[PDB]
């Protein structure tokens, strides 16, 4: 998962 | 009906998709994988509830503001609500052009009561996917952001965002039955229960997300 | 039922009001005038819907701190939510007591869900009347996360003022009372606060002899992270 | 009428  | 904003008009409205992908070397951003897919997501969910979507891809600040400076200098007479989504980096209170960041409250202030006048008593509602890390003027406007101020918003480069994926879902299956509140509620527990953070680094391992709604709404708001 | 959340609970919960009307000299506050008329209100509107309303008046800093504090140590198993009201002068961010400001998310951090465990996957709703700012509205012619399940209803947006009638009240808690009066036992919390807005922002229109603070508008701003819709049935 |  990424962040924003 | 009387605690309901009117929809009888031609239009339920137009929606803006904003989808900030690609960035210039001089923000440091990363390439933001999965948002094509929330884009996608986004203008099928949005079509359906009956908004004339259209969906512009990696924009300048500049742009984002030029966008929504002359959607809001149309004439919405015949339209029953505005809504544009944004899909970016974030931080502060502010989001991510491709080449730089821009306040939110600029966006949305070409909006107000009192310089958008055909949009005057009807809804104005910002989705907002990125970190954040005789009638008044601030009136009939909904935010909702996909996370509390302070904190993370996630996104699967395979899937999409936890947000947009949980608002679509709901949408799509709500979206012709449920008052706005009571899809946004939804859209916060499925966040908030059915993701979790993925990663080989701790400080990014096992985290979770409550989206926020900010409502200043008069009326209840059903799209039918 | 999936979708509400639980009241089956031997009580409603804990409403706590905090009502500051006089103000040390040295903060430079004025006297909160209407604001036991507010607290009046709210404890006969609140305690209706069936939350055990205490009232404390003229909280320093440190009693505010300590109320909250001790109030989200209580055990809250019992209880289907927790309820706050704030009344005073403010700034973005804070709320004043006695004797200085207060961040409003200090306060508000201790029913956290690491910090508040019989108050988890439970609603906690604050109600705050004070300013955010010094922007006048003129009008224009008509696990889980640890942030989940708060509710806050301010009584204006950020950066905006608040406005109060010295012989009436605030023109949020005069909506508020109305409307949970009238409909309290009948409707979701959103809906509830959704026609307070619509109240506050057409029922209410300001009167001075002050050019610069005549005839002026309100409207409140509702912030969720309800993860259930909220009946108090 | 007085502000807050
Ligand atoms: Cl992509
Ligand atoms: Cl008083």
């Amino acid at each position: 998962d990424e962040v924003d | 009906a009387t605690y309901q904003y009117n929809m009888n008009f031609e239009k339920l409205g137009k929606c803006i998709i904003i989808n900030n992908k690609n960035f210039d070397k001089v923000t440091g951003m990363g390439v933001r994988n999965g948002t094509d897919k929330d884009a996608e997501a986004l203008f099928k969910c949005f079509r359906s509830l009956g908004f004339d979507v259209i969906v512009y891809n990696d924009c300048s600040c500049a742009k984002m503001q030029d966008l929504l400076k002359k959607a809001s200098e149309e004439d919405h007479t015949n339209a029953a609500c505005f809504a544009c989504i944004l899909l970016s980096h974030g931080e502060e209170n502010v989001i991510y052009g491709k080449d730089g960041v821009t306040p939110i409250k600029d966006l949305t202030a070409h909006f107000r009561g009192d310089r958008c006048k055909t949009l005057l008593e009807k809804p104005k509602l910002f989705f907002i996917q990125a970190c954040r890390g005789k009638i008044p003027v601030e009136a009939d406007f909904l935010f909702a952001y996909s996370t509390v101020p302070g904190y993370y918003s996630w996104r699967s480069p395979g899937r999409g965002s936890w947000f947009v994926q949980a608002l679509c879902s709901i949408l799509e299956e709500h979206g012709k039955d449920l008052e706005i509140m009571q899809i946004l509620t939804r859209v916060n527990d499925r966040v908030a229960r059915h993701f979790e953070s993925q990663s080989d680094d701790p400080h990014f391992h096992e985290k979770k997300q409550i989206p926020c709604v900010v409502s200043m709404l008069t009326k209840e708001l059903y799209f039918s």
